[PDB]
Order: structure tokens, then sequence, then C-alpha cells
RNA sequence: GAUGGGGAAGCUCCGUUUCAAAGGCCUGAUUUUAUGCAGGCCACCAUCGAAAGGGAAUCCGGUUAAGAUUCCGGAACCUGG
RNA sequence: GCUUGUGACGGCCCGUGAAAAUCCACAGGAAGGAAUAGUUUUCAUGCCAGGUCGUACUGAUAACCGCAGCAGGUCUCCAAG
């Protein structure tokens, strides 16, 4: 339900006690005009609800997939 | 004398409530 | 144009009901109807709101008045006579 | 025979008074140190409309003087009174329109409305829309007062019995013509089921006394015994006299 | 023109079993319940819809805090601006009436 | 005479601080940049104290007696100017157009101006500046 | 009479119709005579009243409201306070004003 | 439509706030421990009466021979702790 | 344009068009209050729980009433060219 614009944020939610689950999606979108971009949405599952993100950038979805903890299960897709 | 201060109240129709008198003449047994 | 030439208002009852008390309609729904000067604000703002009740579109006070008009001729009278009998004692 | 109709009313089954959205019974302050002594203020919140009835209601507001709150009256609002003023009430009070005052304190040709029988009682005579009494001379002894009532007649009333001044809102409702039914079936709709009426010479002879005939036609004499009973009363009760009035109208 | 029904089982129109029509992600028309709309609060002293207050059906104002039911004034929720204003004005012109009104009366039965 | 004056006592009418007492320290009136109208510096009182009785002594006499002070920009239009009089040389200086628009700078004069009126207080001066305006 | 005395002052001297022009006036201490019309409001009246005794101005009371007032100062529209800042022509302190 | 009252030889009738002694609650002070007193108000006084009046809060997508705003999958919101 | 909801207005009355549960706010300042920490769960997050009964189908030229699978009678929502 609720979303997350700051990047800084998010990665503090990846380690609030109840968040177990964690989820990677890859989109296909366009923009401007002519060809297309490649699209990821990082979502956690707390208690109450889903806190997710949106990132165009296909450069800084790299470095986000690499920080994350270890037991939090993160499903692809 | 030094802070509180003497400002009476006037118990004398429509003005300031009735204060707590005796009303042991008037109670329906 | 003028549309009528004496009906007026009493016109949307056609010719049902009797001249007469078409006529005696017409006279009274002329006055309840019209605007009447307020006492306080001073402005054509007055109008009825159920017999007896008088309001100021602006201002807001509401008045005690007549059924179809906001005075009549038996307070008009009374008027003066709660004034004049209190003369005698405060002057 | 049946029972008549006018015999039916007593028990009140379809004949009590419709009243969903009335305001309240609209009598005055009850009578206390303060309104026997000095006076005392309140203001007028609002005037209003009330149901099955020609004139208007005056919400108006005391303050309580044994115990700290407000309390709200009905009074029968008179012809000259508008919202924010202050009404003052009791027995050292002005003449004015308005204000609620013992008869004894009054003078002669004042004109007073929503007056009490005896002291205490909280409202009796002149309720209706443009309506009043006007007092006609005094009696120091005894503190009895001599007044004028609606209809003419003149009574001698307690001076200690209240009564607000001037004439009572909504005057004059009587002079335009309803015109139609529909105007007198939606009057009635909020009082009582007492409309429209039948004729008792257009009914069988089980119905009335005046049933029955060939023609329609009464039959006996309509003027009736004061000393009749219930189901002979019919017509014109106690008539010392009858007919289209000629000479000099009114009581003198 | 796809046509639609009720949602519960009071089938005749009232007040309290309004409806409006929604498209679906499944691709259909649906009915959809509508609750009834809030009124303004009032002002207790002129009957002034009165501004910095949210419109909500009466119980809701129990779930939300203290900034969205009132203003930072004498008579938060309560008066609006100029009713306030006037009663401030009013008492303090009165009470200044008071101390010229005891100072004269005082000097009345003083030189008599 | 013009009564809009350094030493003056008035009544606020709007906002936050409506019906309190103020004093008009610097009277700015032909205009300005900022602010363009009628404007006046004040410095009065928010929280009144309570009344003090023969039964309390001591301790709860010093927590009746705390006094919470403020000080604002206000308009002519929104002030009741009053013949009650109260003195300004405890703090003319103190308080300025450079005083505000800064954060940090408005609490040293609010510790000063507390400080005026608490001496005030204690010790009868000016009772109807500490008496709340009851409506 | 008072209308023989405004009506000299409207077409030479100067003036401020309304109430929140006069206590703009009566603050400043432009004001010479202020009037006031009968049907104006009491709350405003004493406020007026106590303006005016701290500015130091006198107060006429004008016989009838705002509508004849108008007429008065020769203005089509009611006005209910009249501030006389420049007394022209006419002598309004001296006399009964 | 009970009660308190009053009628009626009685089956019962009247009346619903009435000519009646008409019933509940908040802190502490405590550290026998459970409530002993501090004192404050309230006189509001049965109860029944609407599956169309008033009323806290839920949506989508799937699923069966026959059930779904109730099941399954996801995402929500109230109320009392 | 059709159906529906809503907003500011205007007509009409000798007709001026329910109540109660329930929820909030203000005025008031009782009481408790701080510097080595209290006050806030009317800000955010987190933990627990939410009973009892109804829920299938018809709703009519065959599931209801009319002696019957009777040309009668029986309240209501959606509405394409
Ligand atoms: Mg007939
Ligand atoms: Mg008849
Ligand atoms: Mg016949
Ligand atoms: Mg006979
Ligand atoms: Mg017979
Ligand atoms: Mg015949
Ligand atoms: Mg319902
Ligand atoms: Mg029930
Ligand atoms: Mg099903
Ligand atoms: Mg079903
Ligand atoms: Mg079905």
């Amino acid at each position: 339900a609720r979303e997350i614009t700051d990047i800084k944020q998010f990665l503090e939610l990846t380690r609030r006690a109840d968040v177990k689950t964690a989820t990677v999606k890859i989109n296909k979108k366009l923009n401007k005009a002519g060809k297309p971009f490649r699209q990821t949405k990082f979502k956690v599952r707390g208690s109450s609800s889903l806190y997710t993100l949106v990132i165009n950038d296909a450069g800084k979805a790299k470095k986000l997939i690499q920080s994350l903890p270890p037991t939090l299960k993160v499903n692809r897709l | 004398n030094p802070l509180t201060h003497s400002t009476p109240k006037n118990f004398g129709i429509g003005q300031a409530v009735q204060p707590k008198r005796n009303l042991s003449r008037y109670v329906k047994w | 144009a003028k549309r009528t030439k004496k009906v007026g208002i009493t016109g949307k009852y056609g010719v049902r009901y009797g001249s007469s008390l078409r006529r005696q309609v017409k006279k009274l729904e002329i006055q309840q109807h019209a605007r009447y000067d307020c006492s306080f604000c001073g402005k054509k703002t007055v109008k009825r709101g159920a017999a007896g009740i008088w309001t100021c579109s602006c201002c807001k006070k509401t008045v005690a008045g007549g059924a179809y008009t906001v005075s009549t001729a038996a307070a008009a009278t009374v008027r003066s006579t709660i004034r004049r009998l209190r003369e005698m004692v405060e002057a | 025979g049946r029972v008549i109709r006018n015999q039916r009313k007593g028990a009140g089954s379809i004949f009590t008074s419709h009243t969903r959205l009335r305001q309240g019974a609209a009598k005055l302050r009850t009578l206390d140190y303060a309104e026997r002594h000095g006076y005392i203020r309140g203001i007028v919140k609002q005037i209003v409309h009330d149901s099955g009835r020609g004139a208007p209601l005056a919400k108006v507001v005391f303050r309580d003087p044994y115990k700290y709150r407000l309390r709200e009256e009905i009074f029968i609002a008179n012809e000259g009174v508008h919202t924010g003023q202050f009404i003052y009430a009791g027995k050292k009070a002005s003449l004015n329109v308005g204000n609620v005052l013992p008869l004894g304190s009054v003078p002669e040709g004042t004109i007073v409305s929503n007056v009490e029988e005896k002291p205490g009682d909280r409202g009796a005579l002149a309720r209706a829309s443009g309506n009043y009494v006007i007092i006609i001379g005094h009696n120091p002894d005894e503190n009895k007062t001599r007044v004028r009532l609606p209809s003419g007649a003149k009574k001698v009333i307690s001076s200690d019995a209240r009564g607000v001044i001037g004439v009572i809102a909504g005057g004059g409702r009587v002079d335009k013509p309803l015109l139609k039914a529909g105007r007198a079936f939606h009057k009635y709709r909020l009082k009582r089921n007492s409309w429209p009426k039948t004729r008792g010479v257009a009914m069988n002879p089980v119905d009335h006394p005046h049933g029955g005939g060939n023609h329609q036609h009464i039959g006996k004499a309509s003027t009736i015994s004061r000393g009749a009973v219930s189901g002979q009363k019919a017509g014109l009760i106690a008539a010392r006299r009858t007919g289209l009035l000629r000479g000099s109208q009114k009581t003198q | 023109a796809q046509r639609v029904t009720f949602r519960r089982r009071n089938p005749y129109n009232t007040r309290s079993n309004k409806i409006k029509v929604v498209k679906t992600p499944g691709g259909i028309l649906r009915a959809q319940h509508v609750k009834k709309l809030a009124t303004r609060p009032k002002c207790g002293d002129c009957g002034s819809a009165l501004q910095g207050i949210s419109t909500l059906r009466p119980r809701q104002y129990a779930t939300v805090s203290k900034t969205h039911k009132t203003v930072s004034r004498a008579y938060g929720g309560s008066r609006c601006a100029n009713c306030v204003k006037e009663r401030i004005i009013r008492a303090f012109l009165i009470e200044e009436q008071k101390i010229v009104k005891k100072v004269v009366k005082e000097q009345t039965e003083a030189a008599k | 005479a013009k009564f809009l004056k350094a030493g003056k006592v008035a009544v606020v009418v709007r906002g936050r601080y409506a019906g309190k007492k103020v004093v008009i320290v610097k009277p700015h009136d032909e205009g300005s940049k900022s602010h363009p109208f009628g404007h006046a510096l004040v410095a009065g009182i928010e929280r009144y104290p309570l009344k003090v009785t023969k039964k309390h002594g001591a301790k709860k006499v010093a927590k009746r007696t705390k006094i919470k002070p403020f000080i604002k920009v206000v308009n002519y239009n929104h002030l009741l100017p009053t013949r009650y009089t109260l003195d300004v040389e405890a703090f003319k200086s103190v308080v300025s157009t450079e005083t505000f628009e800064q954060p940090s700078q408005r609490e040293e004069a609010k510790k000063v101006v507390k400080k005026a009126f608490e001496e005030r207080h204690q010790a009868g001066k000016n009772q109807w500046f500490f008496s709340k305006l009851r409506f | 009479s008072i209308n023989q005395k405004l009506a000299l002052v409207i077409k030479s001297g100067k003036y401020t119709l309304g109430y929140k022009s006069t206590v703009k006036s009566l603050r400043q201490g432009k004001s010479k005579l202020i009037i006031i019309a009968a049907n104006t409001p009491v709350l405003r009246k004493s406020e007026l009243e106590y303006y005016a005794m701290l500015s130091k101005t006198k107060v006429y009371y004008f016989q009838g409201g705002n509508n004849e007032l108008g007429t008065a100062v020769g203005k089509l529209f009611r006005v209910g306070v009249v501030s006389i800042l420049e007394a022209g022509d006419s002598d309004i302190l001296t006399t009964l004003a």
C-alpha cells in the first residue's frame, strides 16, 4: 500500500524485526518516444503493510540487490 | 497583602450563584 | 409589455374560485411576497418565513410580525399606547 | 340507533391531537423568589414556527439562580420582539413590549397577553394570534384587578397574576380566504381528525337525530335543552336566540 | 450495456442503500455501496461552517489526531474568528464601562 | 493627542494570543518593505499566573506564579488601545527589528522579558496586566 | 439645525465616510468631530465613543439612521459614521454639532 | 407495558413520573490487605417496539455437480485489550 | 444525449417538512508536574483477540394466495442500436 521515494530509508525497513520476506520485480517500460528501458521494483512485507520502491535507473538497480541482509527471504518475480 | 486580592461576590437576585444555605425548614420528609 | 390588465399575481388560479375571492387573495399575496425595510441594518432585505416570522437576508435578525405583513394596524396603535402609559411614570 | 359521531370522539382513538412536530408547551417561567421580589434577565435565542398554531414561539434562555447552568423557556412571541433582545421578567420590570409583569404593577388601559387566571398557573388567557386583554381599572382592596377578555367578557382576577406586554404575533390570519379544499386539508393534517364534515340531514336515521325522510329536512326544532343527554345534543344547544343578528353588535 | 445488481439483501432505494457503478480489473461493471456524506461542523454562535476542521461522520473523529479537529485560538473548534473577536471587545468595553460606572456611581451617592 | 506610544497597554484581538494583554514597544507607523502596513512590535504574556490564596504557602505559591511571556509584530487593526499604562525601560534596547528574523535570537529577549514581568507581579504593580480578561 | 452645517462642508472642506476610515483617521489624530447615526449597532457605537474619548473628539448623534445621513452629506448611498478631518467653509466645531 | 399507588365480589382495570425513604461511581489513603475513610457530583429512575428510519470497519482475482463480499491467494480496514 | 450523484440558486405554504443511541470540540484549571529524567500511546512502528443465529433455490401464464401445474391477485433495483 505505502510507497517510499528515498533509497536511504528503504534499507532500514529491511532490518526492522518482523520483516522476513522481500521481493524484487523486473519490469519492461518505455519513455520519451522511441526505445524502451528496464525498470525494477523492491518490495518488503511488514506486519501491517507493504513498503515498495520504484527505480528507473538500471545502473543503481545492480547496487541495491547486492546490499540486502543474509537471512531475509528474497523471492525473485 | 502581598499577591491575593479582595473582589467580593453579590448575592442579590440575578447576579452571583446563591451559596449553600441551611434548607432544613423546606425538606420533603 | 404589460401582460395582464388587472389580475397580476392571481392569474395562476385561472378562471376558478370566483372573482372577489381572487381579488381578496391578490391584495394579501402582494403584501406577504414583497420585500420590506430593516430596522437595524437599513436595507430592503426583510422577507417573510412562515406566518408571524420576518428575517433579514444580511444582519440575520428575526422579528415577530403579522400573518401576511411585517407591521399591522393592531400593533401600530398599540406601539403608541405602551409608549404613552410609561411617560406618566418615567417623565 | 347506532352511536352518533360526536359521541365517538370522547374515547379518542382516531380523534387525538397530532403532535409529532410540535416545539413544546408554551408556558411562562415558574414563579419563584426572583420574580416576586426584584426582576431577572433573559435573552431570546430564536423565534420560530410551531405546528398547528397561528402564532410563533420564542425560545427564551435564562440563567438558574441556585446552580451554575442555563434554563430554556418557550414563550408565545408578541408582535414586536426580535432575536438577541433582553426579556426582563418579574415584579420590578419596566412597562415594555415583551417583558412579563404582575397585573398589579401595570397601569390602566395597558394591553397584556398570555395572562394567568390564578397566580402560578403559567399561561391561560389571550394566547391566539392577534389577541390581548385590556386592564380597565384596579381595586386596592383585596388586591383584585378588573380586566376585559377577548370575547368581551369582563372578569375580575388576582393582582399577583402575571402577564407579558403587547398583542400576539400572527394577527389578521383569518382574512385571506383558503380558496380550495387542499388548503383546509393541510391545515387540519397537523391538528386533529375533524375534517371533512358530513351533514346529519344527509344520513340514515340510525346515524343521527336529523336522519331519514323523503326530503332532506330536520323535522323538529333544532334548538335543544341544556339538560338533554348524550345522543340528543345535535344542533343549537341552549340557544337563547337564533337567526341573523340585527341592531348593535358586541358586549357593552 | 452490462447491467448490475445490489450487493446486499435490502432491495429498495433508500438513503442508506445507494449505488455507484464501477469498472473492475476482470473487465466487468459492478455495483459498489456508497456511504453518507459528512456535513461541515457549525459555529455555536452565528451558525457558519467553521474553517480548519475536518468533515467526517461523527464516530470517525475518535480515530483522528488533535490537529485535525481544532485551530490554535481561544474557542478553537467551537467559535469562528469573527465571533471571538466580537466577544473580546464586548467583554472588554462592558468591563471598561464597569470601572467607568463605579467611578461615577460612587461619586453620585457621595455628593448627595 | 496621539495615543499609540512606547509606554501603553493593549488587548490583542486576533490570532493565537487573541484576548491577551500586551505593550506596544516600538511603533513602526508609516509602512515598510516587509510588513507593508501600519504595524507595531509587542511584548505581552501567554500564560497568566493563577489565583494564589492564604491557604497556599512557600512551594505552591511559586508554582501558581510563573509567567510564560511572548513577543510579536502586530497590526494596529488587531489591537485595542487602552487608557492604562506600563513602563518600557526594562526591555527597550533588547526587543528590536534586528531581534526578529533569527530563531535563536528570540529566546534571549523572552528570558529578559520574563524577568521584567515576574519582578512586577511579585509585590503588586499592574494588577490589571496580570489578570485574565474573561470572555 | 444640522442640515445647513454639513451642506457647506462637502464641496469645500475635507471629510471621510465609514467606520474603517474614521478609526484610521481617529487613530492617527486628524479628526475634529465624528458624527454617529441612530441605527448603527451599539457595540460599534460604544467603541467609536471609546476611541473618540482617547483621541479627544466630539460625538454628535445624527437624528436618524444611515439612509438619511447619506442625503445629509449628498452621497447616493447609506453611510453610518462621518468623521470631519478639515472643517472647510462651515463651522461645526463651536456650534451644536 | 411491570413497579409505587388507587379501583373492582373477582376474572382483573387504571396509570408510566405519578401524593414513593425508587440507584450508582472515581481518585487516592494503602503496604493487617483488602478496601477500612477522606467528598464530589447525578436524580438521569424499569422495560418492549423498525431484516426499507439511526448505525464502527472489506476489496479484487480464482475456485464447485450444487457455496461464496462467508472458501483459497493477495492486499486492507475497524473495535477492544 | 441517456441513467445517476452532487453544488450554488430560485419558487411554494393559515402545510415551514422525526426523534433517540452514539461520537467529537471548547470554556474551566482540579491534580500531577522536570533535568540525569519525566510527559506523550489524540505522531510512527510493533504484540494479542473478535462469540451467538441466518446464508441452498423459487419469487410466479408450474415453487406464494386463490380447493389445482387456475388467462386473477402480489412491494422493489439494473436498462443497448
Ligand atoms: Mg358538509
Ligand atoms: Mg357536521
Ligand atoms: Mg342516504
Ligand atoms: Mg329528536
Ligand atoms: Mg333517533
Ligand atoms: Mg330521499
Ligand atoms: Mg438500515
Ligand atoms: Mg430494542
Ligand atoms: Mg451462489
Ligand atoms: Mg445466494
Ligand atoms: Mg435467487
